C-alpha cells in the first residue's frame, strides 16, 4: 500500500512522487522531471540511488535528500 | 598473497597500488566494476531477488567481486594486493589513507570536489563516467553526513553475534550479516559509506577507490567472525526463494557458490587475523 503522491519545489527544484538493470518500483520519484531511482526497505524506510546507505522515512524525504546531494546538478536518467 | 592494513603500506606499495588502479581506469576496465555493482545495488530488494546486498550473500558476493578486482590489479602489476581500511582504528580525516600520496583527502565545501591525491579530477586521470549525479569529478565529505565512524567497541558487539543470518534474510534480519552490513543496530558498513560521502554514499560507490579498502576490511571482519564462531556457518542452506543458499550459484558469475568462498585462505591471507 503505497505512499501518497507529492509535488513541491524544494531548494529551487521540482520534486514529484507518485505510486506506480534496476528493481521493481511501486513508486516513482522525479527531480526536475528526471526519474530518480528509489527503493523501499522492509521497515518502511526509503533510499535512492544517490543516497543508498542512509534510509529516510518517506519518498519525499528521499527526493529532498537527493536534491541536497546534487548541489544543483542535473540528474542523469537510470 | 597477503592483504595488508593500509596504514602499514610502504611508499612503494602505495605507488604501485595507485598506478595499477589508474591503469585499470585508463583501459576502461575499472568503470565496468562500478557498473556491475550499481546494477546489483539497484536490483537487490528486500521482498524479491537479492544477491549483492541486503541478503546473506552480501559477504561472499563482495568477497568474489573484490577478488575479481584484485585479479585485475594483479594483471597490471602482479605485486599489488588489496589493502584494507580499519575505520575503527583509522577514524579521522588525518589518517594517512587520505594523504595526497594515497587516496587524497576530503572534498571542498562548495561542491564536494576532491582537490588532492592521484584521483582528484584536476589530474585528468579519474573521470567519473558511470554516474547518476551528473558531475564528473570525485567528491567526498569525510564526516559530513554522519559524525563518527564505528568504534572498536561497536565492531566487537557485532562480531559477538553468533548467528550468521536469520530469516527473513534481508534488511530486517537480526544476526551477524545484517548488523555488519548495518541496516539494523549500531551500523558498521552502511555508516562508513555515509561517512565518506560523495560517490561512496551512492549507488555508484566503487567510483571512489576507498570502496575496495572499505570492503576489504568488511571482508576481514567476516573472517574474524568465523574464527570467533567456528560452530556457525553460512545460512540459508537450501531451497530459499530469492536468496542465495549455501550451495547455490551467484550472479553475475554463475559458476561460484557461497560455499566456495567461505574460506578466504584459498585466495589470500591477512597481515594479521
Ligand atoms: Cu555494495
Ligand atoms: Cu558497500
Amino acid at each position: 500500500a503505497a505512499p501518497e503522491s507529492f509535488d513541491e519545489v524544494y531548494k529551487g527544484r521540482r520534486i514529484q512522487g507518485r505510486p506506480a538493470h534496476e528493481h521493481g518500483g511501486g513508486y516513482e520519484v522525479f527531480v526536475d522531471g528526471v526519474q530518480l531511482h528509489v527503493m523501499r526497505n522492509a521497515d518502511g524506510s526509503w533510499i535512492s540511488v544517490v543516497s543508498h546507505y542512509d534510509p529516510v522515512p518517506t519518498p519525499r524525504a528521499a527526493a529532498r535528500a537527493a536534491v541536497d546531494e546534487l548541489q544543483g546538478a542535473p540528474l542523469l536518467p537510470f | 598473497t597477503v592483504r595488508k592494513n593500509q596504514a602499514t603500506l610502504t611508499a612503494d606499495e602505495k605507488r604501485r597500488f595507485v598506478a595499477a588502479v589508474l591503469e585499470l581506469k585508463r583501459s576502461g576496465r575499472y568503470d565496468e566494476f562500478v557498473r556491475t555493482h550499481n546494477e546489483f545495488i539497484m536490483s537487490d530488494t528486500d521482498s524479491g531477488e537479492r544477491t549483492g546486498h541486503r541478503s546473506p550473500s552480501f559477504l561472499p558476493w563482495h568477497r568474489r567481486f573484490l577478488l575479481d578486482f584484485e585479479q585485475a590489479l594483479q594483471s597490471v602489476d602482479s605485486s599489488v594486493t588489496l589493502p584494507y581500511w580499519d575505520w575503527s582504528a583509522d577514524r579521522t580525516v588525518r589518517a594517512s589513507l587520505w594523504a595526497p600520496d594515497f587516496l587524497g583527502g576530503t572534498g571542498r565545501s562548495t561542491d564536494g570536489r576532491v582537490m588532492d591525491g592521484p584521483f582528484a579530477a584536476s589530474t585528468g586521470n579519474w573521470p567519473i563516467n558511470v554516474r547518476v549525479d551528473s558531475r564528473t569529478y570525485l567528491r567526498r565529505s569525510l564526516g559530513g553526513s554522519v559524525a563518527e565512524l564505528p568504534t572498536r567497541a561497536e565492531v566487537e558487539s557485532v562480531l559477538a553475534i553468533s548467528a550468521y543470518d536469520l530469516p527473513p534474510y534481508n534488511s530486517a534480519s537480526e544476526g551477524f550479516r545484517n548488523h555488519l552490513e548495518g541496516w539494523r543496530g549500531v551500523n558498521l558498513h552502511n555508516r562508513v559509506h555515509v561517512w565518506v560521502g560523495g560517490q561512496m554514499a551512492t549507488g555508484v560507490s566503487p567510483n571512489d577507490p576507498v570502496f575496495w579498502l572499505h570492503h576489504a576490511y568488511v571482508d576481514k571482519l567476516w573472517a574474524e567472525w568465523q574464527r570467533r564462531h567456528p560452530d556457525s556457518a553460512y545460512v540459508p542452506t537450501g531451497g530459499t526463494p530469492d536468496v542465495v543458499d549455501l550451495n547455490e550459484t551467484m550472479k553475475p558469475w554463475n559458476t561460484v557458490r557461497p560455499a566456495d568462498l567461505l574460506d578466504h585462505t584459498a585466495y589470500y591471507t591477512f597481515d594479521a587475523l
